[PDB]
């Protein structure tokens, strides 16, 4: 039963804030209903098995996941899997198993502070319910609300380039490259 | 056989098989699987190209693969060539149910409510008996569909509001 | 009555406003008690005491106007005058303790719970409150009534603030 | 008496004091233990014990005189001349033991269960710590060294002294 | 003893309690299972094998001390004697898993699921340890597969105390 | 019950700061899912009982523990240990229960001001997003980052020492006794 | 309650530098773990009350630590005692809860100037770290830190006998009468 060992040792070295990363990238293969109550590493990866994306033979999905956010150290050292190996995985088309929309949204996430998130909360408080504006919200939750009303898509773009026009300009840049690659 | 209709009744949830009974409840109960099962085998068409639509149906490939012997092509075959076995709207009420919190239940309950005694729907209820109580009132029908959409449109959920529009366009 | 017009105004208020609405209707919901704001106006409309004047006087209250000037499109005269002309909802001590609740800051509750200390216990008083609650813990004890605010009185002018004693001290000659 | 004051009672109550009532009523209702707070009022009237004089003085234990003044309209000196007068339902070992559970916040029990798990082995209240003390017999009405001890060895010495107090009272 | 006794037995004792003992009486329940512990305690009684001296052990290993001194007025000291002179009911085995129990929390509990739901394929730990002797995959002579499963989780000090009774068993 | 009581003395004589260096000190053995709910000395000192790296008989490793983040009052008064003794343990080979990697890591984040991290934050602008280096972050919260995206490994060191140079040169000789140590 | 608005009072009329001088001086009763999150004088006046160090019937040690303190004002108004009440009070053996060696170090830390603080740090820049050698620090948190590790104590004074002869004499004058009491 060393797959099962392997697994719990990856799923040990995350904290609250991987998890809900985490959560967040799998919401293309996830429902949230079956995702409400996820709580830990090993319960999302129960889920993933039961979608069969994730098992002895394949473990792409799992170098993906792992690889988006950046933890390269568990890479390594148990998936015996080096950054250039997984660049390249990457870089070959058909291989990507994750919207690079998705990718993008979450990498545009990383690069606020909380000064740059009051004022982004501030900025759309016009277009948005002080209800969905809690200040306990993070950027992801904005995300997921404001996919959920449909307000912002894959198609649906321009109301968050003119609000994240005021905090940077390099979210330009790669919304710009994302649309490019599309 | 009988052991893999063992292993099947034995490795199923319990929502998952709340969301097969609602399913079945199409086609027209047996509070347990097996019975349902028997019922299947004995009067309706219990082939296996049936029961794999059924737990595609469900997003269950890992007991499809492991008892069945089957990817997802046969049952992607399956559907392309004709859903015998279930209805295109259950199959939109699944998967509306799938994508609700506990908040968005409740307000479902709180707001319709308004036609609704409080017994009737009493309470800690998933969508489906919320489905099928409005199937009792007899005004919910794969046709009429109008009601359900405005109050969709009230709790701020505009994508399914979308998907329901992307369904009536289809049929 | 619509039950849509009571989830859109339970969503355009904060957590901060909802114990305030909690605690000035808890004389009317008295029997029962209520979890938050959404069975609480459930509560209301099943006993019928629940109308529109009432949610009118109730925002009033809390002074939230552009909540009724773009769904009720009413005006705070239009409510002024219900309220002048038909009975109160809300008594005059709830709202007053209300106001004196808001016109305070976080730099005094410690030296009050710190005086009645006496009264309450370490446990009770370890987490953090607001003035309501500690009104309403006093309630409890029955040693503040709206007829009787001689300890409350005595505790505000022990912290050097007398407005608020001017204030009481109006109230009083209000009845 | 009427079982609507009953469920008036247990309305205005919240969870907490229900606790704190169930733990204050435990040691009477030693030979059924009840899952409810209404399940032991209506035991305790089906028994006759429950009367107007006995339930003031039990609403008084929890420190709520509002429902006296509203529903039973009497004060605090009517029902203390009554219990001066009256033998009391509970000893004063179980209004200490909860005067005690009053005192202490959530931070220090963490502490004194983290002493005590040497005797023993989850988000544990006072009260359910001496009741569970209770179980194994080494906690009593009679002895308190054990509590006395580790009361003191924690820095909290007001509470040595209610306990020698009470103890000079017997 | 009597039929008031033991129903008294039912009465105080606890739904987790119940369990536990239910779970402990299994090796001498092979004969039947018995779908209540009252049932258990009056097949046990009229099986001839029930007496003061068991209750009394019973209600030990649930450490239910507080019973047997308000109930059979007894001390540990007496128990203790009992227990070293007379033979024992049930195994140390017993014994050991639930100690083990009544350490493993909801999180632990899950993740041992988590782990070896690979041979198999909300369920307490106790539960689990019966799944596992009904596949007869642990037994009172074999444990390494328990052991190394405690050793993943890196808990062990459960695997010093296996070793250490599987050295005093031999 | 006087080992638990001389454990909660011990515990009642540390700070927030102490806790957190202890914590990471502590990483090597403690994973981060355990690591995370962690806020008082006690909790720590369960999780190293249920390891068993710590018992009635058994105090070496938090002898260890104490020493090494410079607490020789407490090891005097709760533990009547002075600095020879622990010294001539540490001289022993295979007691070195921590890794001298770590112990290396803790002394050169001891030795920096905030003038000097925020210099230090300032140069890390080149292979680490702002975002953490955010004026949130102390050092040690740098380290762990690091060693997460496997820059600043066990063998990998070359970019420290380039970093440390803007700075002072003194970490430089700190690093190169480290190096002689093995 | 009027106990407890005469404490308030009393409490109201303290500054940050009286409050952290009162957190100092009651090392020996207050353990780090309560005294770190301690920013008020009622916070304090709790603390002294649990250990029934301070209440209805003893109020010896409040005026004990005003005395110490030389809040003479606040002493004659809100307590209705006088500076000869209090010395005939120390005079008594038994009476002063608050060892001298506490009372001739704070007494020491009153008589220091930027500059001499500045040579101090200069002086004893060997044995400490510069973090807790930052300009800010004062004297007070340098002692702390010196017991701490165990190089400054009641059985050894000579280091900072050593250290103090830089500046002045009469600091090591009261040092030697503090050993002759003893």
């Amino acid at each position: 039963m060393d797959f099962s060992r392997n697994l719990y040792d990856i799923g040990e070295q995350l904290d609250s804030e991987d998890l809900a990363s985490l959560k967040f990238l799998s919401l293309d293969y996830i429902p949230q209903r079956k995702q409400e109550p996820i709580k830990d590493a090993l319960m999302l990866f129960q889920r993933l098995q039961e979608k069969r994306m994730l098992e002895e033979s394949n473990l792409s999905f799992l170098k993906e996941l792992l690889f988006r956010i950046n933890r390269l150290d568990l890479l390594i050292t148990y998936l015996n899997t080096r950054k250039e190996e997984m660049e390249r995985e990457l870089q070959t088309p058909g291989r990507a198993q994750i919207s690079a929309y998705r990718v993008m949204l979450y990498q545009i996430s990383e690069e606020v502070s909380r000064s740059e998130l009051r004022s982004f909360k501030g900025g759309l408080q016009e277009e948005i319910s002080k209800c969905k504006l809690d200040d306990d919200m993070n950027l992801l939750d904005i995300f997921i609300e404001m996919e959920k009303r449909v307000i912002l898509g894959e198609g649906k773009l321009d109301i968050l380039k003119r609000v994240c026009a005021q905090i940077n300009k390099s979210l330009l840049k790669i919304i710009n490259d994302y649309e490019e690659f599309s | 056989s009988a052991e893999v209709i063992h292993q099947v009744e034995e490795a199923l949830d319990t929502d998952e098989k709340e969301m097969l009974l609602f399913l079945c409840r199409d086609v027209a109960v047996p509070p347990n699987v097996r019975d349902l099962l028997d019922i299947l085998r004995e009067r309706g068409k219990l082939s296996v190209g049936d029961l794999a639509e059924l737990l595609y149906r469900v997003r269950r490939f890992d007991l499809l693969k492991r008892i069945l012997k089957m990817d997802r092509k046969a049952v992607e075959t399956h559907l392309l060539r004709n859903p015998h076995l279930v209805s295109d709207y259950r199959v939109l009420m699944a998967e509306i149910g799938e994508d609700l919190d506990k908040s968005d239940v409740s307000s479902l309950i709180f707001l319709m409510k308004d036609y609704m005694g409080r017994g009737k729907i009493s309470k800690e209820k998933s969508f489906l008996d919320l489905v099928v109580e409005l199937e009792k009132l007899n005004l919910v029908a794969p046709d009429q569909l109008d009601l359900l959409e405005k109050c969709l449109k009230n709790i701020h959920r505009i994508d399914l509001k979308t998907k329901i529009q992307k369904y009536k366009q289809s049929v």
